[PDB]
């Protein structure tokens, strides 16, 4: 099913594509950026040059030197900027596949949606994507609980599980897994008196 | 907004700003992204739940008293009584001298719309357990939801029914205090108060900073044209328009860099939210000092509130071990 | 023009008690807001004229083009004086005062319907209002949804147990570097 969704909706890969979009956008906006005059009689380089004498074209020349030399550090500084957040994001993918690939996490709702089992890495253009694995449990029946039970004037109490009843007699059973089992003094253990 | 913040109100304003090409244009597209990203955060942090879950009437948890964080009838506000503090103590015609084109975008999310998020959380994690956030919701007592917290920390679930009583006290006292806690002290929320002083001020440096004259005969556009020849004018407005200029470039990049901090403390926030509220955590001193057990969220002005609850032991006794 | 000094703005009468000898009224701004005019003895305030910034709600061009505009922070009955000859940049004045304008706190939308059941959000617009395109076709305003509210019945001696389980296999996607450039 996953193959299908993928090919499905191509909005899926949003997070892959405006990494190549922004650094792309930014180039042509450095461009366009020095058909600016800055205030100088035109922005052709040589031309002014052969037009002005010598004397104060320079005056001319370092107003338009000094506008494309700022745009080039806002364009740097942009660059500072966006290889913050990559490089933040980076440590994030690395921490994910020590963690959910090379073994079984614990940590609720890191590695997926639900109780974790094992993941897939996978690569892509500037990026990876992973595959999680996990366990939903279906559909579930109500009983009625008693926290403990007494049954020789003692208090008993499950090793693992909780009692269930069904109405008759009561049960010992899984948490995340409905598999009644008869009360036995080997699911139990005793502490105490049941006032 | 470039135009009518840098030379606005002038017929010689847009055609001599606009031979310096795609400046101020540059300058929104960025201005976009951190409006856009800020409703993001907010969508990450208290919405990871879809199902409305509501309280029942009756408020019998076993012993138990939540009446100073459940959502309170009387206000119009689906507010508890601990977030009524917060709100108070959070100060949020300065305002009106914002005609240069610095408006105040409203956030997408009403602040009576997250408390019922926040309400959420609370009513899914006192009658349903934890498994709310990894599955179908799955009813449970809660006094006997508490003694698989206890099995985890690794103290014996027999403990907590001779003790249900004492605990249940023990608690109770525990969350009066902190109501009381929070007003007698205003650095509490020194966290919270920065984050909109630091935005304030720097807004306010801006618009006085538009007063200087960068080397121009004089510091306003419309007088400088009256008094000398309009031949070279173009030189003196040059100085003005570029200084200007200049200066709302780096407001921006103060806010690029702010922008990101808030982001890793947002995250971190997600974090603790998806883990400390919505299961239990075993990594020490990541959600509270001691041994973790509980933990409930409450919303603030820009931010979150938490309340981990955690086990400590008491008093001991020297003994002979083999 | 003023005691000699120009600008731009609607005049009203202030109650600032100048002084009599000071005749311009200053605060942070530290552009000309407040003028004594020579003509007469009696104090004017100066605010510049209203203004904000237009937004366009756009569905995607080639299902339609009707748009919604939202102007910020205005008052609604505000925008119909603006519907003048040589008074607004645009001249597209017609959608000033045209169908039902529904009030918003970001200021009042124009073009759109506001219907009073809910959804989820499919064009984000501020305040907890988004707007859409549906169904012959029009642009409409609704309040979000935020999910299908749900009660769980609580009671203290009941547990709920599944019984089944299923698989399921959700994706995941991290950017991890960029491109290298040189200049
Ligand atoms: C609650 O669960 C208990 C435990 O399973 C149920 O008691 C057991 O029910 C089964 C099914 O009816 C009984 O099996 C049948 O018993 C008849 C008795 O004549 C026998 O002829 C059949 O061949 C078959 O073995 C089982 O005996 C019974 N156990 C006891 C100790 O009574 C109980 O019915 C459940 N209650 C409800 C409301 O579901
Ligand atoms: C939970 O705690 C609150 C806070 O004390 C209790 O509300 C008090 O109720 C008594 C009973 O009349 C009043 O005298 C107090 O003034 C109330 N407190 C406040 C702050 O108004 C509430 O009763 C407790 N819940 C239960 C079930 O006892
Ligand atoms: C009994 O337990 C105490 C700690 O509760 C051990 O330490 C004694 O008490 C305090 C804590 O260090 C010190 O001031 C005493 O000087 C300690 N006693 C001694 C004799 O050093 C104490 O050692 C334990 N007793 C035994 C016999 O193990
Ligand atoms: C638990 O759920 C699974 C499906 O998630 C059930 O498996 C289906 O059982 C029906 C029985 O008629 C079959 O027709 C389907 O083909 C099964 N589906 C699959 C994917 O194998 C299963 O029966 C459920 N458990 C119980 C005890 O009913
Ligand atoms: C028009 O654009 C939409 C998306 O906005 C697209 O789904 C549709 O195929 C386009 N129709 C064309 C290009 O004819
Ligand atoms: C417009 O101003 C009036 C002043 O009486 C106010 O009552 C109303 O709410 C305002 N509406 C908008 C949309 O600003
Ligand atoms: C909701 O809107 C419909 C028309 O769109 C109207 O008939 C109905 O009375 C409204 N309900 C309210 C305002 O509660
Ligand atoms: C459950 O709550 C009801 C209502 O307060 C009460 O009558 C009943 O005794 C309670 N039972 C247990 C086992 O707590």
């Amino acid at each position: 099913k996953i193959q299908d969704s993928l090919s499905s909706t191509a909005s899926a890969l949003g997070k892959l594509q405006d990494v190549v979009n922004h650094n792309a956008q930014a180039l042509n906006t450095l461009v366009k950026q020095l058909s600016s005059k800055f205030g100088a009689i035109s922005s052709v380089l040589n031309d002014i040059f052969s037009r002005l004498d010598k004397v104060e074209a320079e005056v001319q020349i370092d107003r338009l030197i000094t506008g494309r030399l700022q745009s080039l550090q806002t364009y740097v500084t942009q660059q500072l900027i966006r290889a913050a957040e990559i490089r933040a994001s980076a440590n994030l993918a690395a921490t994910k596949m020590s963690e959910c690939v090379l073994g079984q996490s614990k940590r609720v709702d890191f590695c997926g949606k639900g109780y974790h089992l094992m993941s897939f890495p996978q690569s892509a253009p500037h990026g990876v994507v992973f595959l999680h694995v996990t366990y939903v449990p279906a559909q579930e029946k109500n009983f009625t609980t008693a926290p403990a039970i007494c049954h020789d004037g003692k208090a008993h109490f499950p090793r693992e599980g909780v009692f269930v009843s069904n109405g008759t007699h009561w049960f010992v059973t899984q948490r995340n897994f409905y598999e009644p089992q008869i009360i036995t003094t080997d699911n139990t253990f005793v502490s105490g008196n049941c006032d | 907004d470039c135009t009518m913040y840098i030379c606005g109100d002038s017929t010689e304003c847009s055609n001599l700003l606009l031979q310096y090409g795609s400046f101020c244009t540059q300058l929104k597209r960025a201005l976009t992204g951190i409006a856009v990203e800020q409703d993001k955060n907010t969508q990450e942090v208290f919405a990871q739940v879809k199902q409305i879950y509501k309280t029942p009437p009756i408020k019998y948890f076993g012993g138990f008293n939540f009446s100073q964080i459940l959502p309170d009838p009387s206000k119009p506000s689906k507010r508890s009584f601990i977030e009524d503090l917060l709100f108070n103590k959070v100060t949020l015609l300065i305002c009106a001298q914002k005609f240069k084109g610095l408006t105040v975008l409203p956030p997408l999310l009403t602040d009576e719309m997250i408390a019922q998020y926040t309400s959420a959380l609370l009513a899914g994690t006192i009658t349903s357990g934890w498994t709310f956030g990894a599955g179908a919701a799955l009813q449970i007592p809660f006094a006997m939801q508490m003694a698989y917290r206890f099995n985890g920390i690794g103290v014996t679930q027999n403990v907590l029914y001779e003790n249900q009583k004492l605990i249940a006290n023990q608690f109770n006292s525990a969350i009066g205090k902190i109501q009381d806690s929070l007003s007698s002290t205003a650095s509490a929320l020194g966290k919270l108060q920065d984050v909109v002083n630091h935005n304030a001020q720097a807004l306010n440096t801006l618009v006085k900073q538009l007063s200087s004259k960068f080397g121009a005969i004089s510091s306003v556009l419309n007088d400088i044209f009256s008094r000398l020849d309009k031949v070279e004018a173009e030189v003196q407005i040059d100085r003005l328009i570029t200084g200007r200029l200049q200066s709302l470039q780096t407001y921006v990049t103060q806010q690029l860099i702010r922008a990101a901090e808030i982001r890793a403390s947002a995250n971190l926030a997600a974090t603790k939210m998806s883990e400390c509220v919505l299961g239990q955590s075993k990594r020490v001193d990541f959600c509270g000092k001691g041994y973790h057990l509980m933990s409930f969220p409450q919303s603030a002005p820009h931010g979150v509130v938490f309340l981990h609850v955690t086990y400590v032991p008491a008093q001991e006794k020297n003994f002979t071990t083999a | 023009n003023f005691n000699g000094l120009k600008g731009t703005g609607v005049l009203t009468e202030s109650n600032k008690k100048f002084l009599p000898f000071q005749q311009f009224g200053r605060d942070i701004a530290d552009t000309t807001d407040a003028v004594r005019d020579p003509q007469t003895l009696e104090i004017l305030d100066i605010t510049p004229c209203s203004f904000g910034g237009v937004s366009v709600i756009t569905p995607g061009t080639n299902t339609s083009n009707q748009v919604a505009v939202l102007y910020q922070g205005v008052n609604c009955t505000e925008v119909p004086v603006a519907i003048h000859a040589d008074q607004l940049t645009p001249t597209w004045r017609v959608y000033s005062t045209g169908s039902n304008v529904f009030q918003t706190r970001a200021g009042c939308l124009i073009g759109a319907e506001y219907v009073n059941n809910s959804y989820e959000c499919d064009i984000p617009i501020g305040a907890g209002i988004c707007a859409s395109y549906q169904t012959s076709q029009s642009i409409i305003a609704y309040t979000m949804s935020l999910g299908a509210e749900n009660s769980v019945a609580y009671s203290n001696n009941s547990i709920a147990i599944p019984t089944n389980f299923t698989i399921s296999v959700t994706t995941e996607i991290l950017p991890v570097s960029m491109t290298k450039t040189s200049v």
